[PDB]
């Protein structure tokens, strides 16, 4: 007698899922949700290039330390890289204050405008604005951050100076400076002739008095004096203010800043490649529109959710009983 | 598995029904042959594709995270801020495996529960026409030719139709 | 035929590979919403 | 649905039922009308709002939460308390959503249930006293008037009392 | 033949639920979850109306701006609202420091006595207490914070000074007081005598000396030298002592505290009314038994959860199929 | 329940049968038992367990967690610290009883729907070799000895073996 | 005629559980996931016993007060315990700065070993290291803290001073010393000659010059003046300086410190048993195979999740029906 | 007639207007919990 | 028999008890996985 059966689908699928009844059922359908793989390659983010500091990190990069000279004329970035090697930075020993701050600040900065705030040559007209170090050296003479300049006295003095630059760039403006502070009276004498000197610096939402601290302290690249190193945001429209009779590390170089989100400082061993994406890790770029990932939770861009699982799998048909 | 077909009463899957999740095998004079069953198909792949759209809707991105530093005294705040990523890191794992886990339960009882469906929609149908056999099988108490038998598929089966030959059959 | 919108890109492939697996056509229409034309 | 009934084997539901999720339309000498169950009904809507009453508990209040302020050099402390901010916000917009659409699944598949179950009990009192005509309907073999209808409404119905008569009249 | 029927409620209803297999699903009883609806008025409290600061911020009320004397005699408040115009602050420039945490600290307050720590004419024998200035002036007239006493020199001398306030209020007292920075040393000389000048506050859990610093900043209101402004909390049963031989600006009225929980500052374009809620937010007050809310996720209260959802809608009946 | 059998139509529970979940009681000639249903009762053993262990694994651990301490002008330090513990421990909560109340609902529901599936799985061996007669109950139209007994409770029982004793029965 | 019936298990439970439709539900199996139960005693962790600090505090510990003696000779411990009564810190009053900081850096300590930095009678060669104090008295007679040493002039001079370390551990060293500032310039000149004196300290990563602010403010254990103490971790290999005319409480004994994790500082009532543990809290110890817990928070070792629940009872078996 | 107690407002008013729409009646007594006697 | 593998200690414990309330023999074999042995 004729006959009719009801039914369901098998298949030669082997893929399996967990449910919380069970382990490992295998499934005729079913789609992964964990994006486990990346490319290994740092790319391009919407077109653009990331800043690579190579063997610079960023005091070196925005003080223009010698070494770092490559990356003078960038201008914009999509994400900046340090590496493990990224060892360039201040040169002239000392400490570089509230440095977390400023790094935390430039992780919104996509681009910037490096420009003269201080002319070398009409900014300063009583002083000497050639002073070198050679803790500082390039091409085996002595040199100079680039975007800083050190006054020291001419012809026996150094008069008191006043210089204020005025933000009409529309934009913040990060300017950084430096404090002197010599190993001796003899280097304060000759370097500054006044004994007991001073270096003020004035916005509308900042204010520091400097006073240098002469002492001896271990050599380092050479160096027994410190030199201390400082930022502000100058805000558009405001004036920033310098003062002083000795010490001060003037700025000559500033950044207009140009704010963009979703930019940020990682840590990377990966190799740049003519590539782009939308998602990029430390290890690799990914292009996925799976919703997870576990390759890293460091991302920048539009990147799938990190977590630590190591297996995400949807059933979508059933039980496969071939 | 809730529904009592799938790995149930009708004990195995069939490799030769390949346009369907669910459907029918039926054998006549004319032949034997598969056939999905249309309307619960592409029901099912409907809800099951929104359950994905929906799960995926839910948690799919994040946007630039990176790293902060601190400074030699603060370490409080930089557990603090680890504290955080370890935390939330803790939570999204959890959710995400636990939301697969519990929708992949409830996917396999769904096709179940389509499964019986259709078998108590055929049971119904027929009534005393056919008999039970077993393993998900009716077999006729008349003859069913391909017509008849489209009909039990398309839920259109006329049991007045053949109950006289049926009765004196059984 | 059948017509169906995703939010997200994910679903759609999902939905279009399984359609295609049971031997249906899909056409695909990407416009915030991914749409299936299936057939 | 999960259970087959509802926009299932029962096509649709009835305006003219006014007094309860569930129940019985009957048609006899004496006339015809509606009735919930009221049993079915009372316990589903204990748990149906024990349901809500469980969900609301769980998550229904926050106290005070005010802005925080940070100077221009407290950027990775504002960015760290915005983070917590978003972060927390992210979770419990998720477990909201997400907690709603699966308790309506569960709460649409219950009342499928609840219906299903109602039809089999009906069934299996009336066991072939009655011919199962489709769409959720019975067709009694023998007369069954105001008392016969309210006892099979109640779940004593006396099969023995009129199997003879059903006998002879399928 | 009789019939029996089993069946399921159907009505009018057009609301509609979303599952996870199903959007949009038509059904016959359900609740919504998400408050999307406030009075949009600033209303009481448990019965206490805010404090509006209107044209003043926390700033220019606790040192008693004179623009913002109407704020002179609240004692207590349920919650603190600035505008977008909250802006008279300090009136002679300067500095306002840990500014952020003495707002934190207020959060937490439910009212204050305003006493007299330091009566004006028993406090500083030997010293001018008049001192105005025309940053802060009032009536067309130069006038000075009323809750700070600038002391000044008197018949040509500055003597050393030690005041001392033990706190017998049992509660914290909040203190504030400023330091003076003029401009230049005449300046210095003809207000407090002494040329290298100094000022001493101490607590059981708080010390700091402070030494001014003379320069001529940019003008602002018209003045070139500056004031900074300080605060502390003192602990019941401590003592506070101010030390000075000059550029004290000494307290006059101090803050007996009274904390109470889930009081809080919040920004709002709103006006107030005469009502009364249990959920204020800065947009308007709540009035809801649901458990989630859409409007603001700033609350003083006792509030809906805050969520950025746009539905929650939960089915309670069934599949409506008429 | 949702599948109708646990306090529905199996009325209540035996305390006579102590080695499984689910099983069989029997009354014929040479007496009567309880016998718990091997296969289901060992196959829902291993789904609970696997189930505890799935919850289990999620969240069982947390390491040392200690407090942090706040000078007296870190408020909103010690304010952001204690709203990320808050904000944590919230969620937490939160998870675990919700977790446990939604497994709750569906263990219960499975072990219905295991009882469910037995039945229906006897009922269909039996056929009209038997009555259905309340209860979870079936009465022979045979006699049934022990050796019949087996084979109804390990899925053998052979229809056409009794078919013509019963049918005379009937 | 013969029967056969299927059903269900029933016992004698009475546990009870909940889910969403019901509450109180009897079931015939089931387990209770959430420990409520605690030794109430303190225990060792892993085999090593907790540091009791008693009646002492971390800075009472760590700097050597004389009423602290018994903890000198401890070098390792599993959790450090403070009790509501460990009042014992400083005993010269002035402030310890960055104490917090200190608690969480020691927080991930296991062991350290205490050593001699600077051996009290080659190091200061042309100063007294005799100096004790009436603040500090130890068996009813003056005395200092055991790990600092209070250099004074010798024969009527104190020579400026340089003394450095060089760390050779191979782990951090936690080094701590004083600053005096003295209430008046009598005191100044008898205990240091030197009238304008200054200390320096200077390491890879640390460096700050001190200058005594010489006043007197109220008396506290008897003193008007005051010493403040500060820390700094040496890295491995790196050298410490100290530098001095005057006015500093130098180090004698530093810790060589050895890191481990799990480790914290938590205050309890409860009272040290012999006793083993994985898990600790400050009201007992905790032995639990259970996922959650609703006794503590506060928690050293491996210990269930912290949850507000009062009951989590999870259903295995089935409805009970009797 | 029936008793439910709520920890909630909310799904104690829920409640009650289930049961009113298929027209029993309901008294509300308000004592943290919140009572229903429906009948 | 039986045998059963569990990651977690607390299952372990849990299944070993449920199999012994309907007399089931349990052997448990502690080596990260509890395993049980059921007969
Ligand atoms: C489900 O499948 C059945 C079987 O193929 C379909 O029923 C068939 O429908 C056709 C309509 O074209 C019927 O043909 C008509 O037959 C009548 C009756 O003798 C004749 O007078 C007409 O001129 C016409 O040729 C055919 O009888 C009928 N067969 C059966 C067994 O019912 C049905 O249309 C399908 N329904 C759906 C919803 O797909
Ligand atoms: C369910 O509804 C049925 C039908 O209304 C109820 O059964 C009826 O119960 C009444 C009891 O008042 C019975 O009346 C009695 O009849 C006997 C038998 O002839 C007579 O001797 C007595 O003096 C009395 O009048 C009636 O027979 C019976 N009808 C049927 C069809 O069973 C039943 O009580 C309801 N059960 C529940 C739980 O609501
Ligand atoms: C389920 O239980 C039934 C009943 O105990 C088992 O069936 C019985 O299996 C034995 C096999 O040892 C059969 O014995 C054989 O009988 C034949 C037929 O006459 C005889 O020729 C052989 O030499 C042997 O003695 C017995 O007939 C059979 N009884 C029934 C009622 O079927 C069955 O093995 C069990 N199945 C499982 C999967 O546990
Ligand atoms: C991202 O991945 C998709 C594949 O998943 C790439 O799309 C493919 O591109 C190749 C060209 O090399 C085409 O031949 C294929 O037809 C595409 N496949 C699909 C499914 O679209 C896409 O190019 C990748 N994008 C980037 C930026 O790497
Ligand atoms: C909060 O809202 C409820 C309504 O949801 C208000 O209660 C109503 O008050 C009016 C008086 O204007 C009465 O006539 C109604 O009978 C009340 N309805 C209910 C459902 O209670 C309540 O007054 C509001 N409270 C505030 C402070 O605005
Ligand atoms: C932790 O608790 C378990 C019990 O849950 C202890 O194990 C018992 O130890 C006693 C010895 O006093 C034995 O006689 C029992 O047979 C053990 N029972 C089980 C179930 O193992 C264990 O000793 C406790 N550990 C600590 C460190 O207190
Ligand atoms: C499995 O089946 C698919 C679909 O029918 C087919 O394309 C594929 O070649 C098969 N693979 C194997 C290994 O059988
Ligand atoms: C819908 O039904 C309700 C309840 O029966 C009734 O009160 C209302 O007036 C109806 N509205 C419409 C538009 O039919
Ligand atoms: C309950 O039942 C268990 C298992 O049969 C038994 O060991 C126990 O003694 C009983 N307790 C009571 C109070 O009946």
């Amino acid at each position: 007698a004729d006959t009719i059966c009801i039914g369901y689908h098998a298949n030669n699928s082997t893929d399996t899922v967990d449910t919380v009844l069970e382990k490992n059922v295998t499934v005729t359908h079913s789609v992964n949700l964990l994006e486990d793989s990346h490319n290994g390659k740092l790319c391009r983010l919407k077109g653009i290039a990331p800043l690579q500091l190579g063997k610079c990190n960023i005091a070196g990069w925005l003080l223009g330390n010698p070494e770092c000279d490559p990356l003078l004329p960038v201008r914009s970035w999509s994400y900046i890289v340090e590496t493990p090697n990224s060892e360039n930075g201040i040169c002239y020993p000392g400490d570089f204050i509230d440095y977390e701050e400023l790094r935390e600040q430039l992780s919104s900065v996509s681009s910037f405008e490096r420009f003269e705030i201080f002319p070398k040559e009409s900014s300063w007209p009583n002083h000497n604005t050639n002073g070198v170090t050679a803790a500082c050296s390039h091409e085996g003479k002595s040199s100079f951050y680039r975007n800083l300049l050190w006054l020291t006295e001419k012809e026996g003095s150094y008069p008191k100076l006043k210089n204020s630059y005025v933000n009409k760039k529309g934009k913040e403006v990060l300017v950084l400076w430096g404090i002197h502070h010599p190993p001796n009276s003899k280097e304060q004498q000759n370097l500054y002739q006044n004994e007991n000197a001073y270096v003020s610096v004035v916005t509308s939402n900042y204010n520091r008095r400097f006073t240098p601290e002469i002492a001896e302290r271990p050599k380092v690249r050479d160096q027994a004096g410190r030199m201390n190193y400082y930022w502000t945001l100058l805000k558009p429209g405001d004036t920033i203010i310098f003062e002083a009779n000795g010490n001060l590390i003037a700025p000559m170089y500033a950044f207009a800043l140009s704010r963009g989100f979703g930019s940020g400082i990682i840590t990377s061993n990966a190799s740049m490649h003519e590539c782009n994406t939308k998602c990029q890790t430390p290890l690799g770029a990914i292009n996925s529109s799976l919703p997870y990932q576990n390759i890293h939770p460091v991302t920048i861009g539009e990147c799938p959710k990190y977590v630590r699982s190591a297996k995400l799998r949807m059933v979508t048909g059933l039980r496969n009983i071939p | 598995g809730l529904f009592g077909a799938i790995a149930g009463f009708i004990e195995g899957g069939w490799t030769g029904m390949i346009d369907g999740w669910y459907g029918y095998h039926h054998q006549n004079e004319q032949g034997s042959g598969y056939a999905a069953d249309q309307k619960s198909t592409q029901n099912a792949i409907n809800g099951i594709t929104n359950k994905v759209n929906t799960v995926i809707e839910k948690m799919n991105i994040q946007f630039t995270a990176v790293g902060k530093e601190f400074n030699k005294l603060e370490k409080r705040m930089e557990n603090l801020n680890k504290k955080v990523d370890d935390g939330f890191l803790d939570i999204w794992t959890y959710n995400a495996e636990l939301l697969v886990l519990l929708e992949n339960e409830r996917t396999l009882d769904f096709h179940d529960s389509n499964v019986k469906n259709l078998y108590e929609k055929v049971k119904s149908q027929l009534k005393n026409n056919a008999k039970e056999i077993g393993n998900g099988c009716f077999e006729f108490y008349h003859k069913c030719d391909n017509e008849c038998m489209e009909s039990v598929r398309n839920g259109t089966y006329d049991y007045p139709k053949y109950s006289e030959e049926s009765k004196l059959n059984r | 035929c059948i017509e169906q919108s995703f939010t997200t890109l994910f679903a759609c492939q999902t939905a279009a590979e399984i359609w295609r697996a049971f031997g249906y056509t899909v056409k695909i229409m990407v416009d915030g919403n991914c749409r299936l034309h299936v057939c």
